């Protein structure tokens, strides 16, 4: 993409590594866990910053299952269940419905 | 007399497939033709070997055998001289005849 700074490379994986140890070292830490190891991936990852200086979320599950099977009826069973069970009131979801009805759906 | 082992960074920064793989060395062919190995040794990006390496680096550094291994070596060159056999020699002649038919097959290689 023309958009790296040269690729990583696993020297990067061992400077996860060092870092992580210098960091955990210098708070007096005898071992090293995930708070100073995102931080080891975070400095690897903040250097290159300087050169860079609801009814769709109701459709999308309409369409993630008109992939998983791909039915095109008019009644719905699995759409009001899992529309239901994600926190939703029907009477949003008929709207959404009756919107996408007229929008060519 | 004596044995050398030679590492060589790719010309410029990394291996690139579109020049040919003589461009990619900077040795010429009568250097080039000597060695009896070159190793070819590509990073790709398949994580179907690159975990796989990933947990043998990171499983070392939390907290047969070089004696076994140096006795083995030192009893071979010193009691162990092997002599090339009838059946053995047609192999060495048609391997090179075909990577000759392929046409850098120098006689160096041969040897080697």
């Amino acid at each position: 993409s023309k958009f790296s700074f040269g690729q990583a490379t696993p020297r990067t994986l061992l400077g996860i590594i060092r870092l992580s140890q210098a960091l955990a070292k210098l708070r007096l830490a005898d071992m090293v866990d995930i708070d100073d190891v995102e931080e080891a991936l975070r400095l690897v990852r903040v250097s290159k910053e300087s050169l860079y200086q609801p009814t769709t979320k109701i459709f999308t599950i309409i369409k993630k299952m008109l992939q998983e099977t791909g039915k095109n009826t008019l009644s719905y069973e699995n759409i009001v269940k899992t529309v239901r069970l994600r926190g939703f009131t029907m009477l949003q979801l008929s709207n959404c419905i009756q919107e996408y009805s007229y929008l060519n759906v | 007399r004596s044995s050398i082992l030679a590492s060589a960074n790719p010309i410029g920064s990394r291996y690139n497939p579109n020049l040919p793989v003589t461009e990619n060395i900077d040795l010429p062919p009568p250097l080039l033709s000597r060695f009896d190995l070159v190793y070819l040794v590509l990073d790709k990006v398949d994580e179907k070997n690159d975990r796989e390496l990933a947990k043998h680096l990171t499983n070392l550094y939390l907290e047969l055998p070089v004696e076994f291994l140096t006795m083995y070596i030192s009893y071979a060159k010193e009691h162990i001289h092997p002599i090339i056999t009838e059946a053995a020699k047609t192999e060495l002649v048609r391997a090179y005849v075909g990577m000759r038919k392929m046409g850098t097959a120098t006689t160096r290689q041969l040897e080697s």
